[PDB]
């Protein structure tokens, strides 16, 4: 009822940001979407006097026929001021055995904006070859997508939730963004009924009713692993030598010496070299040192989390995620096949997705990816894939690296 | 007295921090005064100025000019600086129509809301920042204080403030008549339509008394079919660009050169095939546009099969929704690529053009890829859609390519045209090594000071060679080592590598470069039948041998 005021960082006017080209089929969804929401005082036209605009456009989330409004918000949230609540985030969340993704974002339209910083939030809704002036709004409310928004309404959320939390105490819940995470170590069935709990629970106290099931206690991970052989050509050992050298950048104790006294001489690269002793031993060795955890890993709140992908062919793509070089905080692959067998960039754009929705349940916020792709490329197809709320940061990576071969 | 909605204005502020202009006005001639004083009475008496008081601290210089009109005065206020203080608008002129794009109209009506322009007032307190002083005959009075009460011509804000007030005004009119089209340009409104002209009369009559209720007249014009608009022509049922005129010269300096190219890709966007590389590559490295530049031969001739595609008219004709888009691609040697969008064959919505993006390496594939992005983009903007794509590339070529590159890569729903050049892969390295084919471990080196280095190879049949160099780099000897080894190995090669730089490039594919040792190599690699490309560590006691120092 009352609105707490919000200001941009000092020395920091409101985002400008260029619309980009929406298809047809986005732009009606938008234009009935926002008819909707301008009736129900959610937004407002606006005038030209107005010089500020995000981008907007539309996704359909998971498994369902519905179109969602969805603002390309990060320029605003990295000008919008740092609210603090005086969150550490939940270690326990990754640790539970199901957690389920609930879209909260509609309860944010029951928190007016502040005024004075509305006019910060305004969109646009082009136009079909701009033959029309594009429609203008702002938002009179909480947007989805905002920084400010689960911020603001963290005291009203808390509050509702306080029955739930009391009489489920080993319910750990954790909110990003416009995402409720709930997780809990209970039968899959039982699951379901508690978070249908939780969802009227939220229905009675004011498109919530999907739901998204991760297992975080299933999740794999990937240690260094080398070849188990009977026969090792030269290729063999010199490709197993090229990888102990990219390892001993991580672990300390990697030695080639013995492995490479075998690739002495110049030998036909399919040629059998039986191991000596010394070789079998080295091999074994650094076996060993791989099976133990890397030294000095630490995460730094303060610091950007950083993933980087690797296309492996066959549907099947790897991932780090580190703060600092050779020191991986996660590591992970995706063999999956989700309707994108023909299709590369839908089959990265979900790795994003999967990587940053880990990424959040396990630090609380999301990387900036180094994607294996042409910027012009990903920048053309990658919101005709998109299902998540959120979205993060992004850079392009032109050079093939040799990691690739190392990670499979 | 038929009332009148009024136009509610819009808050107009300054820049954070800055306050109105404070600007000396000229000393102007007797002449110049009274008929600024004269001017300044009938447009006060029209209620678009008023006299001011001493209390207003702001100024803005205004000036007298001889009309374009033989005989008469014109006024001509100077906002150049209240403009610099005035806040940023949205601009909604900004990404503006393309021809393509349009529907074909069975009738377009153009209507003068010139009258309406200074019917939309000014905010109240802004109008104190627009203040501007005629000077007094002999300065002997203190000078004729004005302030703007409507949207002041020459000021910043007030194109924007004209365009929303009168869409504001025109959406319910254009809601509650979707079968018409309205459009605003300058000081006129254009409204089309498919209706009988008796129908579209009409509709042109209620929107004359829709304005009406604003209190807004029309003239009830001298523009007609075709319209000259920002560039083409358009009418009812076709568009082009307005005419190209490829002028003929002894010589020409760069200046000659830009506007050329300008013109050119101009065109591009409706004459086919147009070409733009050779005239384009004279430009780099200039910036003197009085500057001659001799033509290469090269230049004359894609000049010369310019002149030819432009020698007649050619038109685009407008979109009809109801039909699928399609669009084709050729191939035109050195970079660049030209293409085709229309929906019933042979009759085009537009052309266009893409050139290679300024590289070392590139290959036709991801040139292609690039070009489709591009048209891809372009489309979503016009038309709204993907269009269908017809490509000089086989659908097995293609899935090798994408299915074996590094890189995520996507084309949209296409189909094989075959129509030379077809795009193709050149060379594909194996991913095992061959049984049987000799194994070439490769080095070089080079000294930085001296620049002298080595290349060569030793390989398992006791084939060696070394090569001395001058005037070389690491990574030129790496790339010269690797070269020699195809040089001299049979149709199917191992090679042994450390240089990651030389893997770099070679594994990114390409089919060109602008090194021309890399175009050697890539010689090399199109004439074997197979060839495993590995690499090693560097320095670690590997086969791959220096020897080279
Ligand atoms: C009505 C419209 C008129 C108009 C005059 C100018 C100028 N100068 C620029 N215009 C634009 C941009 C419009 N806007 C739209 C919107 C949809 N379809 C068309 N089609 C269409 C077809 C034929 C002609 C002709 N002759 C003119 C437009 N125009
Ligand atoms: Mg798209
Ligand atoms: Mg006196
Ligand atoms: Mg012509
Ligand atoms: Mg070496």
């Amino acid at each position: 009822i009352e609105t707490v005021p919000v200001k941009l960082k000092p020395g920091m006017d409101g985002p400008k940001v260029k619309q980009w080209p929406l298809t047809e089929e986005k732009i009606k969804a938008l234009v009935e979407i926002c008819t909707e929401m301008e009736k129900e005082g959610k937004i407002s036209k606006i005038g030209p006097e107005n010089p500020y605009n995000t981008p907007v456009f539309a996704i359909k989330k998971k498994d369902s026929t519905k179109w969602r409004k969805l603002v390309d918000f990060r320029e605003l949230n990295k000008r919008t001021q740092d609210f603090w609540e005086v969150i550490p985030h939940p270690a326990g969340l990754k640790k539970k055995k199901s957690v389920t993704v609930l879209d909260v974002g509609d309860a944010y339209f029951s928190v007016p904006l502040d005024e004075d910083f509305r006019k910060y939030t305004a969109f646009t809704i082009p136009s079909i070859n701009n033959e029309t002036p594009g429609i203008r709004y702002q938002y009179n409310v909480l947007p989805q997508g905002w920084k400010g928004s689960p911020a603001i309404f963290q005291s009203s959320m808390t509050k509702i939730l306080e029955p739930f939390k009391k009489q489920n105490p080993d319910i750990v819940i954790y909110q990003y963004m416009d995402d409720l995470y709930v997780g809990s170590d209970l039968e899959i069935g039982q699951h379901r009924t508690k978070i249908e709990e939780l969802r009227q629970h939220l229905l009675r106290w004011g498109f919530l009713w999907m739901g998204y099931e991760l297992h975080p206690d299933k999740w794999t991970v990937q240690p260094i692993v080398l070849p188990e052989k009977d026969s090792w050509t030269v290729n063999d050992i010199q490709k197993l030598v090229g990888k102990l050298n990219w390892a001993s950048q991580i672990y300390p104790g990697i030695k080639v010496r013995q492995l490479s006294k075998l690739l002495r001489g110049t030998k036909a690269l399919t040629e059998v070299i039986p191991l000596t002793e010394e070789a079998e031993l080295e091999l074994a060795e650094n076996r060993e040192i791989l099976k133990e955890p890397v030294h000095g890993v630490y995460y730094d709140p303060s610091k950007d989390l950083i993933a980087e992908i690797q296309k492996q062919g066959q549907g099947q793509w790897t991932y780090q995620i580190y703060q600092e070089p050779f020191k991986n905080l996660k590591t992970g692959k995706y063999a999956r096949m989700r309707g994108a067998h023909t299709n590369d960039v839908k089959q990265l754009t979900e790795a994003v997705q999967k990587i940053t929705t880990e990424s959040i349940v396990i630090w609380g916020k999301t990387p900036k990816f180094k994607l294996p792709i042409q910027k012009e490329t990903w920048e053309t197809w990658w919101t005709e894939y998109w299902q998540a709320t959120w979205i993060p940061e992004w850079e392009f990576v032109n050079t093939p690296p040799l990691v690739k071969l190392w990670y499979q | 007295m038929v009332p009148i909605s009024p136009i509610e204005t819009v808050p107009v502020k300054l820049k954070p921090g800055m306050d109105g202009p404070k600007v000396k006005q000229w000393p102007l001639t007797e002449e110049k005064i009274k008929a600024l004083v004269e001017i300044c009475t009938e447009m006060e008496k029209e209620g678009k100025i008023s006299k001011i008081g001493p209390e207003n601290p702001y100024n803005t210089p205004v000036f007298a000019i001889k009309k374009k009109d033989s005989t008469k005065w014109r006024k001509l206020v100077d906002f150049r600086e209240l403009n610099k203080r005035t806040q940023d608008f949205w601009e909604v002129q900004l990404g503006i129509p393309h021809p393509a794009g349009l529907k074909k109209k069975k009738s377009v009506t153009v209507l003068d809301v010139g009258d309406a322009y200074f019917s939309v007032p000014l905010d109240e307190d802004f109008r104190k920042y627009t203040a501007f002083t005629i000077p007094s005959i002999n300065n002997e009075t203190p000078g004729i204080r004005y302030q703007y009460n409507v949207l002041p011509q020459g000021w910043k804000g007030s194109p924007a403030i004209f365009q929303s007030s009168m869409t504001k005004i025109l959406e319910p009119f254009a809601a509650q008549n979707p079968d018409i089209v309205i459009y605003q340009y300058m000081d006129d409104l254009y409204v089309g339509s498919d209706l009988e002209i008796g129908q579209h009369r009409t509709k042109i009559e209620e929107l004359r008394q829709h304005l009406l209720r604003w209190g807004l007249t029309t003239p009830d014009h001298q523009k007609e079919p075709p319209f000259l608009w920002m560039g083409y022509e358009l009418h009812p049922d076709k568009w082009t660009v307005q005419p190209i005129v490829l002028p003929e010269k002894d010589s020409w300096t760069v200046n000659d050169i830009q506007k050329l190219v300008g013109k050119l890709n101009w065109a591009s966007q409706i004459y086919p095939g147009i070409k733009v590389r050779q005239l384009s590559k004279l430009l780099r490295g200039t910036k003197a546009l009085t500057e001659v530049i001799p033509l290469t031969e090269e230049a004359e001739l894609e000049l010369a099969e310019n002149r030819e595609i432009l020698k007649e008219p050619v038109h685009g004709v407008y979109y009809d929704p109801s039909k699928d888009l399609i669009a084709e691609i050729q191939k035109q040697g050195q970079g660049q690529w030209t293409y085709q969008i229309y929906q019933e064959p042979f009759k085009n919505l537009k052309t266009g053009k893409y050139a290679r993006m300024r590289g070392a390496h590139t290959n036709d594939v991801k040139q292609l890829t690039e070009a489709v992005q591009k048209i891809t983009t372009e489309s979503i903007v016009i038309w709204g859609k993907t269009p269908k794509f017809k490509l000089p590339i086989q659908k097995e070529t293609w899935e090798t390519w994408w299915t074996e590159y590094w890189q995520a890569t996507w084309i949209p729903e296409w189909e094989f045209v075959n129509t030379p050049p077809l795009v193709k892969l050149w060379y594909q390295l194996e991913k095992e090594p061959i049984v049987g084919a000799e194994t070439f471990y490769v080095d070089g080196a080079a000294n930085r000071e001296t620049k002298l280095g080595k290349a060569g190879y030793v390989t398992n049949k006791g084939r060696q060679k070394v090569v001395p160099l001058t005037n070389t780099t690491n990574q030129k000897t790496e790339l010269q080592a690797i070269y020699l080894a195809l040089q001299d190995s049979g149709l199917e090669v191992n090679i042994v590598t450390d240089s990651q730089y030389a893997l770099g490039i070679i594994q990114a594919q390409p089919d060109k470069s602008e090194s021309e040792l890399v175009n050697q190599i890539i010689e090399q690699l199109i004439k074997k039948e197979k060839v495993y490309l590995a690499w090693v560590p560097a320095h670690k006691g590997i086969g791959g041998n220096e020897q080279v120092d």
